[PDB]
């Protein structure tokens, strides 16, 4: 509608997250330069795409001539979103 | 509930009880009673008035004109304190020091204090300063240094704004029919860092015990848990594009030289992504400091 | 539509601006504690309302029982928006 | 230094923000002429002062003979800035 | 709203309140009261008149003829200040210094001051100068140097134009039925650089704190953002050609040896265009200074 | 018309802009002699042509025997002008 | 026409000139602060109005509530323009 | 020097400008005989003094026995000149 066009003039910010993990503060203090930290996500899984910190879609990492890119694959339809938030 | 806004209006800030400040005031009252009895050769009666929290302009408008205002500094705290002596108390002290029996009631003058009266005020001020310093020492080390004496709010601006919150503790001195009064005013920002010390009642010293308590608290908190999230990169886009996200859509992003690790939106370090043990890895480089 | 409902779940940020002005850096350095700085806007004019830094409407300042509030009055329809951006 | 003097000749823009709030787009559509919108900030709190959209100090609202003014009170030293950005 | 223009007309400039100037005037009044009591052996009463802002000609027309005008310089500020002594005050001082009781009312003379009266005026002027210098020292270092004495506006032109804005602070001196008056006049341009210092009320010294405040303000502003625009070249043309701009139309331009970078119309440097990383680049050569 | 002829006698000034970019003042201070600064525009894109600071057309860079020239290609018709100003 | 409307969106600059005179550089060096310099124009003559340095009309000086104004009186039709340029 | 004396023999032209303003061509066409046009400058402000179209000083308007005159007041030192050109 016309208000969709009005908010179209408003820029927004997109965020791509590689993964997430949980650990104690003591473990973080144990970490030093060159330390290795694992993530919950596996290899080849689509990465989360966030708009102002809200996940809306998923994509795959590509490189464009010198720049990283995300190839959108799937959405976060309410059933899947509720399932992943329940975790 | 909905009201119109006026830039020339301000509200209050609940209650800020300072039991330690009241204890310091009582100790200073005892010391000043002893000092005044020593000086004037007569036994005074000092009553500690209720501690008052009010904007600076409200305190200023209640001061009789002219009045003796002395600027003091409570080192190492930053600011300028004020000691207020009413003209009646100064007149009573002058009368007592020069043999006056106090039978004749004081006459309203509204005149600048003489240099002899200035010296009387300085004699009172030194003892008051010693007493207040000794009283404050019981809870926290402080040094009081007098700066200058002024007779009007014109020579004030101890505070940036007239509406700034200040703490005023009145004191009533009685050596007979006389009921003279002196006040101590301190800006709230000066005592703001020591708010925790002044609010809760003081306990026994036990400085080593308190240090051990803090060390144990630090040790126990060190085992707490959090969530570490690393943001790969960010993209500026528009909502219309978001409505058209489909499989296979490629969005260009800037290649991040370093990966910044954030904890609940708080960056903690910058690293680089890697692949170790079949999972993504971050090679920590520098901590956010 | 359904995508309007989808973006409804996405929170946004609103910004209210009292006014704007222009000055040199030397004047800013001359400014000290307690200095007075004027604004282009006058008294009683509606304040700008910005969504993610984009002006979408105007309102008037009110106080709600202890909290400031904005009473929306007018919009920033494209003619007025272009006129005020041309300034 | 001399480069401080050079950039002094360069004018900058200052922005004063009354407050901020968050709401859904549906709530914004529900809003009409004369609607009341609340803000996160309370009454009497210092307002944010922004230079090119970056907060650098806080002040209090005053009126100068017919014009609004901001009376600077405090700064946004890194500890407080990080604390308020974490929110 | 529309009015016809007259070159012989001028307007006013709002209000320019100087609280610091009033405080300096009060301090100078105190010092001068002490000095006059010391000199004339009688207690004077000095009242600070309201500070006045008016064109120079308006101040000149109100001065009685003849009057004692003294030229002073407020170093390091550039300009020439004036100290105005009314003939009545000079006559009162002469009468007091030579045993006159003041019973006889003063007679209008309209004559040049005698050299003895000149020395009386100089004796007053030295004390006034010391007092005013001491009063100004409290807020900013200044030195006052008397230049010459004149008895007419003919010998003036302290100001470039008769309509220049000047600041006049009257003072009323009373040592009985006498109500003598002296004035201090300063051009606005002399105190223009110190306008910020004089307008807002002074605060506590805290010079190190103020320097730290300025340093923090500088540091925070250093992270601000702007827009950098580089103009490749410029062409002189006409509007008729602009109405005929079509695809393929070639317009000759002069080859720029250097590319000047402008920020909101403010040149900051000169550079040369280049191609780096697949995008246009500017090799910075010299900054605009 | 006749007033078009009258204003024809009035010369005007034309400005050709290679490109534009945005950066912080701190980044500008970091820049030294020989530093490289990128631009938003890409390679081969038509350059903006401005009359007294107002964009009216676009062209391509050519060299005339020793002098640079602009070969006009397209116009800034209101739809495109509004689209590029919205950016 | 439509191109008149297009150039209407382009702002222009207007210049009002009180008068003109000719003198040697030595006379200018002789001039000091407060010196008096005469002009060729007389009292009450209409002042020249220039668009980008080109004279197009004449007017009379008026004051609007605090601001100077020019009340247009005559034009610079080609015969008069040629006559005054021949001078 | 001697070349200053040489150029002293060369006469120059001085220009005094009452004020400046900006408007559209359509507004100029709307203007008729007796129309009122405002200027950016206010009442009592010093007028610009231009040598061959270059501003070098400011003065105030006076009348000499039948002829207008300019009473020089201030200069256009580079800081002020850059500030007023930035406008």
């Amino acid at each position: 509608m016309q208000d969709i066009d009005l908010i179209m003039d408003i820029p927004v910010k997109l965020t791509v997250e590689l993964g997430r993990t949980r650990m104690t503060i003591k473990e973080l203090l144990r970490l030093t330069q060159g330390s290795v930290v694992a993530l919950d996500g596996l290899a080849g899984e689509p990465l989360d795409i966030l708009i102002n910190g809200y996940l809306i879609a998923q994509g795959e990492v590509v490189v464009v001539a010198d720049k990283y890119g995300v190839r959108i694959t799937d959405i976060i339809t309410p059933s899947e979103r509720m399932r992943r938030l329940s975790r | 509930d909905i009201r119109p806004y006026d830039p020339n209006t301000q509200r209050r800030v609940v209650r800020e009880r300072l039991q330690a400040l009241e204890i310091i005031n009582e100790r200073f009252a005892r010391q000043f009673r002893m000092g005044l009895f020593n000086l004037l050769r007569r036994s005074p009666d000092i009553t500690v008035g209720a501690i008052r929290i009010q904007p600076y302009h409200e305190f200023a408008r209640n001061l009789p004109v002219p009045t003796n205002l002395n600027l003091i500094h409570l080192k190492p705290l930053r600011g300028t304190g004020l000691v207020v002596f009413s003209p009646s108390l100064v007149f009573i002290a002058v009368d007592n020091l020069f043999g006056g029996d106090g039978r004749f009631p004081t006459k309203v003058e509204g005149r600048e204090f003489t240099h002899t009266e200035q010296r009387v005020i300085n004699r009172m001020l030194k003892l008051a300063l010693e007493g207040y310093s000794d009283a404050w020492k019981a809870i926290n080390p402080l040094e009081v240094e007098y700066v200058r004496s002024e007779m009007q709010v014109k020579f004030t601006n101890i505070t940036t704004s007239p509406n700034d919150i200040v703490v005023n503790t009145p004191f009533h001195v009685e050596i007979g029919n006389l009921t003279g009064e002196f006040n101590i005013c301190l800006p709230f920002s000066m005592i703001e860092p020591l708010r925790e010390l002044l609010v809760n009642p003081p306990l026994e010293n036990s400085r080593h015990e308190d240090q051990n308590w803090r060390d144990n608290l630090v040790r126990q908190v060190q085992h707490s848990e959090l969530e570490l999230v690393a943001n790969f990169a960010d993209i500026p886009l528009r909502l219309s594009q978001i409505l058209k996200l489909k499989p296979g859509d490629v969005l260009p992003i800037e290649k991040p030289d370093r990966i910044i690790a954030h904890v609940d939106g708080v960056p903690v370090l910058t690293s680089q992504y890697g692949t170790v043990n079949g999972q993504y890895a971050l090679r920590v480089e520098h901590l956010i400091n």
